[PDB]
DNA sequence: TGCCGGACCCGAGCATCCGGATCCCCTGGAGAATCCCGGTGCCGAGGCCGCTCAATTGGTCGTAGACAGCTCTAGCACCGCTTAAACGCACGTACGCGCTGTCCCCCGCGTTTTAACCGCCAAGGGGATTACTCCCTAGTCTCCAGGCACGTGTCACATATATACATCCTGTTCCAGTGCCG
DNA sequence: CGGCACTGGAACAGGATGTATATATGTGACACGTGCCTGGAGACTAGGGAGTAATCCCCTTGGCGGTTAAAACGCGGGGGACAGCGCGTACGTGCGTTTAAGCGGTGCTAGAGCTGTCTACGACCAATTGAGCGGCCTCGGCACCGGGATTCTCCAGGGGATCCGGATGCTCGGGTCCGGCA
């Protein structure tokens, strides 16, 4: 047969490599058309420094994968290796948003 | 009106006759589909199969009590 | 120029990196949205108070000490950035 | 005697006869209420001292303070200060 | 030969005292200028604060026909307010207790 | 037969009386026992006013209960009613303690 | 002089009080000494900065505004006990 | 005529400028003023931070076999430090990364 | 023309050749070690004002910065920084 | 006029229908806890008065910042490629999910204890206050030297690519339990 | 009951693939030399913020008795936590596929950023006063107390329902009714 890895193995493998890596996931121009037209909901005729851009998408990374580590150790405590954002809420009205 | 509810189970356990015994979710599946009140006499054919367990006409194959699976005797 | 449908320009697969990074390993489907939404939120918060001080700046560009005062006035303090 | 200990009892309390001419309040909630305007004045001066760091001014404006209304205040609160703000600056412009 | 003195809180028509709050802005460490409107405006805004605050709990005091108001009813107004709670997150009441939580899923058949 | 309540409903009163009540529910004395114990493991011979104690007191019990609340809804969230210790641990490490 | 077992006064009737103000329905038995020590960790958490300000205020009396200034830095405004 | 600039570093053996120090704490505007041994203990604690952080920054580098250090090594450096990570807990770090931890019960068998 | 920029990772350059002559440095490591410096800086420096002004203090000497590191640096840290600090004022104060 | 077989009416079989045994279900009995209504006595809150000290007016004056103008720079916009990832779907499996069996742990109700609280009282420890006087540091003058800008070059390091091992899964062999016949 | 065929179940071999390494090659951004100047520093002066002496009083801590409601232990039992079984779906993984971000180049400009001006507004100080603060008082709302109304909550028990077993009666076949037959 053609090989195929069991779950959870190739999982497993890119958690030992991205918490090896240490860079940006997300595709830089949509988060930065994002970025626009988020700040485009308060004022228009805005440019953008590049810098305040790759600021917020590493911020926003940081925050997000902070929260996923949190969801993640919640789901370990609810007897779990799926994640629901029922524990994505729990997290953060006890977090405090 | 219809058969005490022995009949009914008993059909139950032996429509298929799987290999490993039919579990309590299948037995119910099947009793669903053939049409009877699993929703209130849930306790009497629960009583009623440990009744069969206890009479010997039928044997548990692997769980203990409700759970597991449960398969015709013998002979 | 104007833009719609930037909730999906974060893909899934990108999340699915992010949690593999965040030591997640099985992910619904219904996580994606509702971290969409959560990111969204956080990011019109910091938006718009970077909008509040670009225009007490009186210009028309962001800088990213603008982005410091951002992340500093909830303590989710980065380093790094002209600070 | 002692030395004078200066309180907002009297003007919270005229703002209390001009909100609620009825009610009565207790010395354990005024309390409350002077650690609370104390800890908010602190917090609303300390955001425009930062923003006069930033901004490189000498001089404390308002709209300095208007911006760090919009940096604290959630919303229709911060909207509905600046309104009331505002005419309050007008009348006193022109005294 | 001096004109009347008026106060500043009357020359805006308010309660509280810019003369005090400008001097603690003052003696604050935080600018040895200040413009003079900004004392006037930030008494406004507390102004608004304090009378929204008050009109709250009052209201809640009036909930428990009670006319004096107790830190009670200063919990209940701060924690009812989602933006007034939003804003005080991280502060604590003496004796206010907290908003009656119960779940749901703790209730009975 | 004597009148006995099912287990559960008379902590549902204590809990909607205590929810409604606002007063401290340890007996003070022990928290200055408390308190003096352990301010003199920093320094011996100090002394207190009252009111500091009390607003230590309101300030722990505070903290306390909202920890309680995050227990409570750790102990929902993984399918029970009973708390454990574990919920303790997770609610500690969410909170960044 | 010295004291030695105070936290052992702190009762399982006032812990599960502020159980039910807390919200908690069942409790387990284990449960009340590792709160003993939490609270307690808390406890010289606050004190610790408490004795360093009466140091500095150069007193001998722990008053209640070190208190406010104890509880603050961790941001755990309390109102009612600054003046 | 006038004595050789000597610098006050130097009198305190240290290296970061005290005399910048001291003046941005004159435009920091703390207080109206400032002993002449307070910037001094600032810089001073400052490069005991700094060697400690640069100390824990080296060990990691070493670890990691690089000979100049990257943001990746200050990560490295900091989070297995939990006593920093009391003092910097709500720090965020621009392409450090996050520690490489996996749970056991993510672990088969 | 260009303004002239204050920025410390010279002394950071050189405080790691201190501590690691064989080590280098990326140019957004030493901005992360400034951005460390101001932090640090602007945290001990408004917890001083604040400690001062609940004192009546105008006058910034070193002990406040010892009870505010205190304060703000737990464990062996706090000990080693005053002790640190003390060695550097005293043989100051001689000089 | 008795005798013998055919048919039927009387006994047996067995199904069948409730008789009573037993399990669940809805509503009332009981109990009690809790909200609502005054009664009482009380104690802090609001009002007033007297007294102070800082807001206020008036003036000056100097400098902070708003504007005018010039410059020049990264952001912005377009575009041509251009592979890395996005998408998408399809089988597969294993993990949530949900039901049930069991068990003992902790809510509830009692008895027993006990120390918290009141409250009353003294002692005295130190905080808080005014004052005095001076050490030091902000402000000013004049002068200099390392930091920033900038230039310049060059090795730590990513990438590439070819080897070498770890490991993960899965087929394969040895071996004991069960099932059905000897 | 035993014994062997059948079946499950564990250990191991082995391959493929990622994981980790060794070295060859630009490389540009680290890294380090210099021009200058402007902030750092040396000295003088002011003059006052602050360190300490004294006080006193007052607020903190301890002690004594009593009491009582809280607390602590026994029982105990049921209900929730956990164990276990079984399953079905929803991603995991593993291919093809679309696109789309990205990189690199070109051209523009708005607008940020630096500098002269001036000018108006805030800081600082003499006068002063009136509003804000401290103490006391009186009181009236409010907390505790007492009694009943109310409402929830838990079990008792009769009714619905159902099922194994006797009753029963109609059915299913044979001594007695019934008539021809000798």
């Amino acid at each position: 047969k053609p090989h195929r890895y069991r779950p959870g193995t190739v999982a497993l493998r890119e958690i030992r490599r991205y918490q090896k890596s240490t860079e940006l996931l997300i595709r830089k121009l949509p988060f930065q058309r994002l970025v626009r037209e988020i700040a485009q909901d308060f004022k228009t005729d805005l440019r953008f420094q590049s810098s305040a851009v790759m600021a917020l998408q590493e911020a926003s990374e940081a925050y997000l994968v902070g929260l996923f580590e949190d969801t993640n150790l919640a789901a370990i405590h609810a007897k779990r290796v799926t994640i629901m954002p029922k524990d994505i809420q729990l997290a953060r009205r006890i977090r405090g948003e | 009106s219809g058969p005490p509810v022995s009949e009914l189970i008993t059909k139950a356990v032996a429509a298929s006759k799987e290999r490993s015994g039919v579990s309590l979710a299948a037995l119910k599946k099947a009793l669903a589909a053939a049409g009877y009140d699993v929703e209130k006499n849930n306790s009497r054919i629960k009583l009623g199969l440990k009744s069969l367990v206890s009479k010997g006409t039928l044997v548990q194959t692997k769980g203990t009590g409700a759970s597991g699976s449960f398969k015709l005797n013998k002979k | 120029k104007v833009l719609r449908d930037n909730i999906q320009g974060i893909t899934k697969p990108a999340i699915r990196r992010l949690a593999r990074r965040g030591g997640v390993k099985r992910i619904s489907g219904l996580i994606y949205e509702e971290t969409r939404g959560v990111l969204k939120v956080f990011l019109e918060n910091v938006i718009r108070d970077a909008v509040t001080y670009t225009e007490h700046a009186k210009r028309k560009t962001v800088t990213a000490m603008d982005v410091v005062y951002a992340l500093k006035r909830q303590g989710r303090t980065l380093y790094g950035f002209g600070g | 005697k002692r030395s004078r200990k200066e309180s907002y009892s009297v003007y919270v309390y005229k703002v209390l006869k001009q909100v609620h001419p009825d009610t009565g309040i207790s010395s354990k909630a005024m309390g409350i209420m002077n650690s609370f305007v104390n800890d908010i004045f602190e917090r609303i001066a300390g955001e425009a001292s930062r923003l006069a760091h930033y901004n490189k001014r000498s001089t404390i404006t308002s709209r300095e303070i208007q911006t760090a209304v919009r940096l604290l205040l959630p919303g229709e609160l911060a909207k509905h200060a600046v309104s009331e703000g505002t005419k309050a600056v007008t009348k006193y412009t022109s005294a | 030969a001096r004109a009347k003195a008026k106060t500043r809180s009357s020359r805006a028509g308010l309660q509280f005292p810019v003369g005090r709050v400008h001097r603690l802005l003052r003696k604050g460490n935080y600018s040895e200028r200040v413009g003079a409107g900004a004392p006037v405006y930030l008494a406004a805004v507390l102004e608004y604060l304090t009378a929204e605050i008050l009109e709250l709990a009052g209201n809640a005091a009036r909930d428990n026909k009670k006319t004096r108001i107790i830190p009670r009813h200063l919990q209940l107004a701060i924690r009812n307010d989602e933006e007034l709670n939003k804003l005080l997150g991280r502060v604590t009441i003496a004796q206010g207790g907290v908003l009656p939580n119960i779940q749901a899923v703790l209730l009975p058949k």
